[PDB]
């Protein structure tokens, strides 16, 4: 647990804008997609969006998706398909759009890394939302001598002052950053033909060394296209 | 010169100018199309409303934008909707005079002369949606899109009134024009005096239509994060009952804007006024998508013969019914047809082909007291995840005409029919269609086919089977069918297939269910190497020079040939299943029924050959069918029965 991972939930819902931070059990079904209600004094019946609805073209954070109830999940499945969250309840008939990114926090299995146990087996999740994510991290937590004091030194030079880093570096400020990722965007990149000859190979490789095993190890299959894809 | 106080519009050059429009036109909308018949447009489509007698006009836009001059009579008209139309009226009908004093003796000339003429323009622009709009913007034309959810009741209007009185009497009348009726107090016999009591004996005067349809639309290049959205139209005499619930229209009209009273007691017009559409000319079919079908619309065929109205189905033009005699000669056309639609997705080419199947499906037969046999198919494919089985289902969302896409554990009992509700406008209680009424004639879709509950799928027993759905509750008790061809998927327990294992096990149903569906894919995937070679070819060849190429070698592909293509093959062709087959087809379903001592096969595979053979039948023009092309009917069931081994 002490990876330091809801640090980062917050960091990143707070430098990008539109960017909704919502926990585990907390939101209902229909807290996350939207509702109807009546309005005043402008009228009238219009769908109030919910939390994946008002964030759109942005970051939508997610604490504890493990404890997600099962409809959830089939609206996160339907945001891993594009555009897409369709209802079919009292009173609507609506296909909403979402272009949404969705980044995850899902705990492993109690309690924790047992190599005995098998890859899958300290994950309540199934290989299919495995494949929907392109990209799949672990953060391990195994006592070490030599980063320890490091990390003291680290931390409690700062509860004794409150700035970091130190011998060469500052720390580049939010307002200007967000200028220059915000120019970024304007640019669309042009692939070629080496690239191609080299994506092809290397596609060729993990999907070749990646069915040789097809067991339940510490081996991950069966390395899926929307890796392909994804790279 | 003169002028309107509105306006800058001038009578005379508008009525001359147009006039000059009106004789002279040779496809300068080509010069913009740049030209990849000689005879100008509408002295033929002045014949044709001529000779006929129908009535209504109709003309682009585009083709006002093209001509040099009267570039200035399409911002003229843009902008000042009635007006103009008014004055196009007047000068249609001096240009059928001018054009009937040639020959002098036409028609019984007064009453062809007297009948009103009328201009129905359209495909007036698109730049911005509904959202944007200005109230600086108030009476301009607007292009809409999107579907009808329903469809109000016919209420008149008076147009005349009529009064009498008790002495001693007589029976004066009055019109409307303006916006209220005035009545005298006296006086009618004698008129002079006695001021006597004037009455309005309202079962006497004339009448008009008026019927309300409530939309909702998709615009394109969302003004982000928008949410959908709801208007209200209210068209008007001739083309009331031309708009069913389900359709997807492209809409004309004049945007409006009038204020309504507070609590129907007293003249407190409440200020934040209310808008709404106000429709000219609807646009049902289209050129992109597909076409509707015959054996649906006879009623209105029946209907809208007496009075004359819009297309609603596709025309057939004369010179490329050529092509189409031609391509139906070619061999490969039961592979070029399959492999031609959806050229980014790249297997699994007899799920291709009976996608292509189930838009060719079976014979409409119907009998003397009862029977009413369909052409429903109905196809099932699951398998491993990221095998883009997305893809299909969004892509045959985009060619089906009127297709309904609901998703799994997003349904309730409630959700697919009577949704009896609180309109709000108008404060009554009116019901609406849910989700498979809509549906009806085409093809829905459902993902997640294994997370339904018990009470959901405990409806698709009666849509599958007896092709009919029976509403009983306190609205209304009444059977209304709904013919619909399901397309489903499901994603196993694994959530990889494992080989050594039963194949029913591997999907969380009940198998006479999965039995019932005609044709069951279970697509897999190969561990071996040389397919992904020409897999990542595909998928570089798509992202490089940033432009849409993507397949065209060593191939052809027809763009929009296939639509009307499928279509004419959808009226002019009735299949027939004579005698030579019937030792061939009994004799394969005995030997089918052979294995017993997993999946199992039933009358409903029997069925489902007949019915897809037929419709294989109906493709490549043959109103028989013949013992050969049986075969590949039974191997397409037989693909899959190879993918059962493992
Ligand atoms: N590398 C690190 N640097 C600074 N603080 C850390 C580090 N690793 C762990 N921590 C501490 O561990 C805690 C982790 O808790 P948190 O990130 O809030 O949720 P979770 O326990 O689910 O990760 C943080 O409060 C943080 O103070």
């Amino acid at each position: 647990p002490g990876v330091a991972k809801s640090q980062l939930l917050k960091a990143i819902c707070k430098i990008s804008p539109r960017g909704v931070y919502t926990t585990g059990k907390g939101s209902s079904g229909v807290g996350l997609t939207a509702a109807v209600m009546k309005d005043p004094v402008t009228d009238e019946m219009i769908l109030e969006g919910g939390a994946l609805v008002l964030a759109d073209n942005g970051i939508c954070c997610i604490d504890e998706f493990d404890k997600m109830d099962e409809s959830d999940r089939t609206a996160i499945h339907e945001v891993m398909e594009q555009q897409t969250i369709s209802i079919s309840k009292a009173g609507i008939n609506t296909t909403l759009n979402a272009r949404t990114s969705i980044l995850a926090a899902a705990n492993p299995l109690y309690g924790r890394y047992n190599p005995r146990l098998s890859p899958l087996d300290n994950i309540n999740l199934p290989a299919a939302l495995l494949s929907r994510f392109d990209i799949l991290f672990l953060m391990l937590d195994i006592p070490s001598r030599d980063d320890d004091e490091k990390l003291a030194e680290h931390v409690t030079y700062v509860h004794m002052h409150n700035k970091q880093p130190d011998l060469d570096f500052t720390p580049v400020e939010p307002s200007k950053m967000r200028e220059y990722i915000a120019y970024a965007k304007t640019k669309r990149p042009v692939m070629s033909e080496a690239v191609n000859d080299y994506v092809v190979q290397a596609y060729i490789r993990l999907r070749q060394d990646s069915k040789r095993e097809m067991d339940s190890k510490f081996s991950f299959g069966q390395a899926t296209p929307r890796t392909l894809l994804g790279i | 010169l003169r002028i309107i106080w509105g306006t800058n519009v001038s009578i005379q050059e508008c009525t001359t100018n147009f006039r000059n429009f009106l004789m002279s036109f040779k496809y300068k909308f080509r010069k913009i199309l740049d030209e990849r018949d000689e005879e100008l447009y509408y002295i033929k489509q002045l014949n044709e409303m001529r000779e006929l007698g129908t009535s209504n006009l109709n003309l682009d836009a585009r083709n006002l934008l093209a001509y040099k001059q009267t570039e200035d009579l399409y911002h003229q008209l843009l902008n000042y909707p009635q007006e103009v139309i008014s004055i196009m009226d007047q000068t249609i009908k001096d240009c059928m005079v001018s054009l009937i004093v040639d020959n002098n003796l036409d028609y019984d000339l007064d009453e062809i002369e007297t009948k009103f003429y009328k201009v129905r323009p359209y495909n007036v622009g698109s730049c911005k949606g509904m959202r944007e709009l200005n109230p600086n913007d108030i009476d301009k034309l607007i292009n809409l899109k999107g579907l009808v959810l329903r469809s109000t009741p016919v209420i008149p209007d008076m147009k005349v009134a009529f009064f009498k009185c008790n002495v001693c009497d007589h029976t004066m009348a009055v019109e409307i024009d303006r916006g209220v009726i005035q009545e005298p107090a006296r006086c009618e016999r004698i008129d002079c005096n006695e001021p006597n009591s004037m009455s309005l004996i309202h079962n006497r005067c004339s009448f008009a239509d008026k019927q309300v349809i409530k939309l909702q639309e998709t615009p394109d290049f969302v003004p982000d994060g928008q949410t959908p959205h709801s208007i209200s139209l209210c068209v008007y005499d001739e083309l009331v009952d031309s708009c069913r619930a389900g359709d997807r229209i492209e809409v004309t009209g004049t945007f409006r804007s009038i204020p309504i009273r507070a609590n129907s007691r007293q003249r407190v017009l409440k200020s934040l006024y209310k808008t709404y559409v106000d429709v000219v000319h609807v646009k049902v079919s289209d050129k992109r998508l597909d076409v509707d079908t015959s054996t649906i619309e006879q009623e209105l065929m029946q209907n809208k013969v007496d009075h004359n109205e819009v297309e609603e189905v596709r025309q057939i033009t004369d010179q490329d019914l050529a092509k189409i005699r031609e391509v139906a000669a070619r061999e490969d056309l039961y592979s070029l047809l399959a492999r031609s639609i959806a050229p980014s997705i790249y297997e699994l080419e007899d799920v291709k082909k009976g996608i292509l199947l189930q838009l060719f499906g079976g014979t409409n037969k119907t009998f003397t007291k009862g029977g009413r046999y369909r052409g429903d198919i109905n196809i099932l494919l699951c398998g491993d995840p990221s095998t883009s089985k997305s893809q299909i289902l969004q892509y045959v969302h985009k060619i089906t005409p009127r297709g309904v896409y609901t998703s799994g554990k997003g349904s309730s009992a409630v959700g697919l029919t009577a949704y009896i509700t609180r309109d709000v406008d108008t404060k009554q209680l009116v019901l609406e269609s849910g989700a498979l009424v809509l549906s009806d004639g085409g093809v829905c879709c459902i993902d997640e086919f294994d997370k339904m509950s018990d009470s959901t799928r405990s409806v698709l027993h009666e849509v599958m089977e007896q092709q009919t759905i029976s509403i009983a509750k306190a609205g209304i008790i009444t059977t209304l069918n709904a013919r619909s061809s399901i397309l489903a998927s499901a994603n196993p327990i694994g959530s990889r297939y494992n080989p050594n294992l039963p194949v029913t096990e591997n999907i969380d149903l009940p198998p006479p269910l999965l039995s019932r569906f005609d044709l069951v894919y279970l697509v897999l995937d190969k561990v071996d190497e040389k397919n992904d070679r020409e897999l990542a070819k595909h998928l570089t060849n798509l992202y490089l020079e940033d432009k849409p190429e993507h397949i065209s070698q060593d191939d052809v592909l027809p763009v929009e040939f296939l639509t009307m293509y499928i279509s004419y093959a959808k009226e002019h062709i009735h299949p027939i299943i004579t005698e030579a087959a019937k030792t061939e087809l009994v004799r394969a379903y005995v030997g089918m029924r052979k294995m017993g001592d997993r999946i199992t096969a039933t009358t409903r595979q029997l069925e489902s050959m007949i019915r897809l053979a037929e419709a294989h039948a109906k493709m490549k023009l043959k109103n028989v069918v013949e013992l050969e092309d049986v075969q590949e009917a039974v191997r397409l069931i037989r693909s899959a029965i190879k993918d059962y081994a493992t």
